[PDB]
């Protein structure tokens, strides 16, 4: 029940790995 | 799981 730390980063980067990932990215 | 149904989109 603690996957809710790393993983949580990583259910969020949905369409957040393409509006403040490309930013630097 | 638990609460992660909708916590893992909320947290």
């Amino acid at each position: 029940k603690l996957l809710i730390t790393i993983h949580d980063r990583k259910e969020f980067a949905k369409f957040e790995e393409e509006r403040a990932r490309a930013k630097w990215d | 799981m638990w609460k992660v149904g909708f916590f893992k989109r909320n947290r």
